[PDB]
């Protein structure tokens, strides 16, 4: 039953009540309730698929059996020193965290480890959908094979921004696959590229 | 109960009855300020007869190291399509195409926690191409290159157009999203192909090479 001073959000819930009335007495006079219960259930479905936890001073981000540990130091009110440790994912993620830990830029670190796990789950369920949908077999996350042909799946970074884009390679030919993924789309194209060539 | 702050200021994350199932309201706000760091967040606006769903979009600025104020996009529980969300009040820059992203994802038909996470991540992404791209020009202030100082003169809202001085000569530039490519350059006023290549690698490493 706590009345929150948020004070941006309260200036917003008022504004567009007022900005649509610029079209010619719309003010709230009432403040929202706060209940930690729902607030948590929301922060849950935003992390969904991954847990955040804290053993001071470090704060762990974990999707099963993977741990990205961020130890952070703050001299009020500003961050100073950030440091990081991973497992098994050092290489795949390396380039973006070169940047992150090098600027001591925190959210770039996190949001990139989040979206890497998401591009990894996307590829893994993309490769499942391909293997059972045709004659293909699997080696690791990276690769699938049909006879003499090897198609790799994995992410690259445009170094500034934490959002990875996907890169589907193969032993040559490249021009051909790349275009059958664009026109016919990543699954139906990589199915088609396992017929012609 | 006011240990919760609107901005995600760094102190809340550190030092030292069940609330949320957690230990105490402090140890909840340590967890909440932790998660929120990712820059994207889901949080409830709760009223007695309704609950809106807000979307926290927060950038980390490295000049003074702190986050910029949270941006909110807010979603109303719908009517006439009964159990789904619809768009309500947004303060976001006018460069972010907010509505084209809503349709690209939900098609207005299915609004699902799964699909709404995909919705922010699209907005937030367009927000960091712009911010990260402006900020790269702020970070160079005071830095030399070729032992000539760089000061910045002017940059526009979203930073396609820029003017800096490099040690006594004025370079102007124009950029094209989302290539972050430099399409035009004016060196001391005359046309220049040298710096042209790209917004990052080429505007340090290629500034030394020819000019
Ligand atoms: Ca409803």
């Amino acid at each position: 039953s706590v009345q929150l001073d948020d004070k941006l959000l309260l200036k917003l819930l008022r504004r567009n009540d007022n900005a649509v009335s610029d079209s010619s007495n719309p003010l709230p006079r009432v403040l929202p309730s706060l209940n930690i219960e729902q607030r948590k259930k929301y922060l849950d479905i935003t992390l969904n698929d991954v847990t955040v936890t804290c053993e001071k001073d470090m704060i762990l981000l974990r999707k099963g059996s993977f741990t990205a540990s961020f130890r952070i130091a703050v001299e009020n009110e500003s961050i100073r020193s950030m440091a990081i440790d991973l497992n098994a994912f050092e290489v795949e993620l390396q380039p973006i965290i070169q940047y992150a830990e090098d600027t001591q830029n925190v959210n770039v670190a996190m949001m990139a480890v989040v979206q890497f796990l998401r591009i990894k789950e996307l590829h893994e369920q993309m490769i499942s959908k391909i293997v059972e949908a045709s004659k293909f077999i699997r080696a690791s996350n990276n690769t699938i094979t049909l006879n003499d042909l090897e198609v790799s799946f994995h992410c690259y970074w445009n170094l500034p921004s934490p959002y990875p884009e996907t890169l589907i390679l193969t032993n040559k030919v490249q021009k051909i696959l790349d275009f059958l993924i664009y026109q016919y789309g990543i699954q139906l194209g990589v199915i088609k590229y396992g017929s012609t060539i | 109960k006011q240990f919760l702050s609107e901005n995600i200021n760094f102190s809340n994350l550190m030092r030292k009855n069940e609330v949320a199932g957690f230990k105490s309201i402090t140890d909840f706000v340590q967890w909440e300020n932790s998660v929120r760091l990712i820059g994207v967040s889901l949080f409830p606006v709760n009223y007695d007869n309704i609950e809106f769903m807000g979307i926290r979009l927060e950038l980390f600025d490295e000049l003074s190291l702190k986050y910029d104020p949270p941006f909110y996009v807010i979603l109303k529980p719908s009517v006439k399509r009964l159990g789904i969300w619809e768009l309500f009040k947004h303060n976001l820059p006018k460069y972010i195409n907010i509505h084209q992203h809503w349709q690209l994802i939900t098609k207005d038909t299915d609004t699902s926690d799964s699909n709404i996470m995909k919705f922010a991540n699209l907005c937030y992404k367009d927000l960091l191409k712009v911010h990260s791209r402006v900020q790269f020009f702020r970070k160079l202030e005071g830095n030399y290159v070729n032992d000539k100082q760089y000061s910045l003169l002017h940059i526009d809202n979203m930073g396609l157009n820029v003017s800096f001085r490099l040690g006594a000569d004025i370079i102007k530039i124009k950029v094209d999203d989302g290539d972050d490519e430099i399409i035009d350059c004016t060196f001391n006023g005359e046309k220049n192909i040298s710096l042209l290549g790209s917004i990052y690698g080429i505007t340090n490493r290629f500034q030394s090479i020819i000019m």
